[PDB]
Order: C-alpha cells, then structure tokens, then sequence
C-alpha cells in the first residue's frame, strides 16, 4: 500500500 | 510491573541505550516502566516513549500489510486455496498489533493525559491517542466506526488546544495536523478535508516562519515538507 | 513445544510467510517447531531454518556491539561513571544472544546432525554448529577457549566432509570455507591461516567454474566474491 | 567494529 507521510519514524 | 524494581532514571538511561542499539521493543518496555512510576514525563521522555512505540508498531503494521495483501490475493477468483494458514498468521500479527495499541492507549488513559495540563504535553498525548486509534482503525472490520470516532475525537481535542495555545509553526502542532490530515484522507474517507487541513496548516506556518530562530526554522520546515509531500500526491 | 499442536506443513508455510513479512523471530519459532516434529529437513527447509536464526542473531550481535562499544568508552580514562546501567543492559542482550545460540545448538544436537547422512545436509548443519559457537565466542570472556575449540571442531569436520564429497564450487562448501576463514582471522587470531584458506578456496573454485551451468555459475561466483572481498581487506 | 563477509544474510 502507498503510505502517506505521518509524523516521526517508520 | 516487570520494570517495577528498576529506578526511573535507569529505565530512561536504558531506553536511550536501546534506541542506540535499535532495540525498540526493549526501548518500549523501559519507557512503559518509566511511565508506570507515576511521575509526569519531560519533553525528552515523552519523545522517547513515542519513538519506542512508533518503531514497534511500525514493524507490525508493515508485516500486517504484507500478510493482508497475500490474503487478499489468495481470495481472488482463480486461486488455489492454501488453507487457513495465511488468515491465521495475519490474525496473529494483527492481534499483537492491537495489543501494542491497547498498551499505549492504557498508558495515556492511566494516567498520562489526565495529569497533562501544559499544551505541549496535553497535545502530545492526545495526538498519540488519535494515532493509536488510527492504527487500530487500519486493521478494523467489525466495530470500526467507534474506533474511528475515538481517533477523530482525540485528534480534534488536540487540534482545538493547539490552535489556542501554540503558534502555527510549533512542531507538535504541525505533526498533529499532518497526522489528522492523513486520518481524514485514508480512515475517514474525507480527502477534501485532508487537503484543506494540510494546505491551511502549511500556509499558516509559512507566514509565521519569520518569527523563528535558525534552529526552530529547521524543525518547522521539516514537518512542513511532509505536509507538502502529501499534498503533492493528493492534488 | 509451543508449536506442538500445529502441522509440520503449516509451520513451514507460515515460516515462508514470516520471511516475506520480515518477521524473523516468528520465522525462527515456526522452524524450531518444524524441526521438533522430528523428521529430517529438506534443502529448502534447512535454508529456512538458517535464514530465520541468522536474522534473529544478527540483530542481537549488532545490538551487542553498539552496547559493548559504549561500555568500553565509559571505562576509558576520563569518563564520568554512569553507574551499572550500560553493563547491565549489555549483559541483558548478551544473555538473550547466548540463549538463541544455545537454542540453535540444541536443535543441531537433538537430533538434526545425528540423522544427517548426506554431505549436503551434514556439512550444512556442522557449519551451522561452528557458526553459532562462533557467535558465542564473539561475546565470551571466561571459558572462551572451549567455545572456540567447539567452533573449530565443528568447522573442521564439515571441511573434511566437504572436501571429500563436494566439488570445489559447491555453494555450501564455499560458504563454509568463507566462515571458517573469518573464524581463523577474528576468533582464533590466525590471520595467515584465514588468508591461506580463502585464497586456496577461491582458486580451486575458479578452476572448476567451467563445469557449471549458467545458474550454478551465478551461485558459486556470488560466494567467491565474498572470499575476494575479505582477501582485499586482509592483504 | 569492521565486520568481515560471512555466508548468508545480515
Ligand atoms: N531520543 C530521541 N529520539 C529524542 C530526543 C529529543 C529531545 C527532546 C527534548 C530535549 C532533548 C532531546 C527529541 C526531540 C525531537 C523529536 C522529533 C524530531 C526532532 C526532535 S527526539
Ligand atoms: N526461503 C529462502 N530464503 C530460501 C529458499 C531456498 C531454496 C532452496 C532449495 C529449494 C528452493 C528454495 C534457498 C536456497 C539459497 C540459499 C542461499 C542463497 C541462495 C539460494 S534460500
Ligand atoms: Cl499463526
Ligand atoms: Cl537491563
Ligand atoms: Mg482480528
Ligand atoms: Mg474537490
Ligand atoms: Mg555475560
Ligand atoms: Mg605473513
């Protein structure tokens, strides 16, 4: 899945 | 409390060590132990708590997506049924994710949020509450509606406080709006709300950059760029 | 046996799923459960077992090095003693590493090796035994000598069989020699043995490449390049 | 520490 930008690490 | 016999300061120190060793499950257990000492958390300590669990749940979410994608294919017209194993193992990982989310939510509810009075702490934890209901929402299929509204509610209370008490460039405020934006787009199926929020958040920050030091400028524009990255994909 | 109620085939299938999800602790527990079913392992199943535990122990070794390096500095002339916490946490990670090594060694000893009669299986497991005594040796400080000799002994028996029963390009044979070479250099403090072994192994493979198919050529030269990489650093 | 090449993954 294409994951959108969210705060902090991955 | 498995960490009840260790000093609060030692739990914090070992959390910092675990981060350097990229041992995020350890890091998370140390910070859980620190929270359960019952004292409020400093800004640095809140950020340790958040980094630890974000990394842990990040691994599970990534694993879950891989497994859910395999499962969906196995159920496509034309497949050769491999048996229950894909579903069972997706369920295993899903269950472990939900437990991590429930743990975090338990720490926020007992009793981080209720003791957080400053905007920087209370907004931080309310954002976290919305984040972890969002990760629950990502895997939910049965009472998804109340989970989604719990996420929405936490983010909205955080938004309201952030907008009264924090400047538009405040990194906590920006990161909250970023995350609430993705909530709207992906979880609430409100892409137009998501786009509106991200544009307004970016523009209001942009007009306040002039008040910042070089270092605060860097912190804010870093998150502003994440807002822009999403807007590029969405528009 | 936590995996005793699950079918052998399902454990294998879920091991393969866990690998795709990059869930190597899960992958390792599934393969442990498969081994403890008591049947011999196929080539693919042996490779699943090895990949799972190599990834698990890889994370711990990397964590241990970070922590051991921090500890060494804290003990340097001039430091401000942070207390017992670095040592304690290094010890925690070290203990978990040793347990993983002991688990693997237990599977080899009960009863994979004793039931392995074909060169490809017996060499594979004896290499593994040497590998896991080597990871023990990396953290050993008190009876390090017997651990080292256990590693040496396993690698040497594997070498002897590989040289009688396998061609010089056999990927298992090459990987064994690679690892025994690093043992010599880093664990046994025998750099000249390490260099000699790596050169002879490379040259004898090189002269046998002409017998291979395109695909076997690729498999062998891949490991030959690892031999060359080390030789470049060592000479 | 500089880690030398050994078989399989890291
Ligand atoms: N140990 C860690 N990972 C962090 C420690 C701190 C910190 C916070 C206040 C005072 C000292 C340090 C972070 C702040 C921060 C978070 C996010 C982005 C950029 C910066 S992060
Ligand atoms: N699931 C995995 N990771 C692997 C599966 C197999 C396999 C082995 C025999 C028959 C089918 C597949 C591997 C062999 C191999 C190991 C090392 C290097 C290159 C190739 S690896
Ligand atoms: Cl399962
Ligand atoms: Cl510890
Ligand atoms: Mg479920
Ligand atoms: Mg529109
Ligand atoms: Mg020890
Ligand atoms: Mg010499």
């Amino acid at each position: 899945k294409l994951m959108f930008k969210t705060e902090g690490p991955d | 409390g498995a960490m009840g016999s260790m000093e609060r300061a030692s739990l914090i120190q070992k959390a910092k060590l675990a981060e350097q060793a990229e041992r995020y499950e350890d890091m998370a257990a140390f910070m859980k132990g620190a929270v359960e000492k019952g004292e409020e958390l400093s800004c640095e300590e809140r950020n340790l708590l958040s980094v630890a669990y974000k990394n842990v749940v990040g691994g599970q979410r990534a694993a879950w997506r891989v497994l859910s994608s395999i499962e969906q294919k196995s159920n496509e017209e034309g497949s050769e049924e491999k048996g229950p194993e894909v579903r069972e193992y997706r369920e295993k990982v899903e269950t472990e994710l939900q437990g991590v989310c429930d743990t975090v939510l338990g720490l926020l509810d007992s009793h981080l949020i209720k003791e957080a009075g400053d905007a920087e702490s209370r907004v931080f934890y309310l954002k976290m509450k919305g984040d972890y209901y969002r990760y629950l929402a990502e895997v939910a299929t049965g009472d998804k509606k109340r989970i989604i509204d719990s996420a929405r509610s936490a983010y909205q209370e955080a938004m309201d406080i952030s907008k009264k008490e924090m400047p538009p460039t405040n990194p906590i405020r920006l990161g909250l709006a970023l995350n609430f934006s993705v909530f709207h787009y992906e979880i609430a199926n409100s892409p137009e709300e998501a786009i509106s929020l991200a544009k307004t958040t970016f523009d209001e920050a942009m007009a306040d950059l002039h008040t910042l030091s070089e270092d605060s400028y860097k912190d804010s524009t870093l998150i502003m760029q994440l807002l822009r990255d999403n807007l590029t994909l969405w528009t």
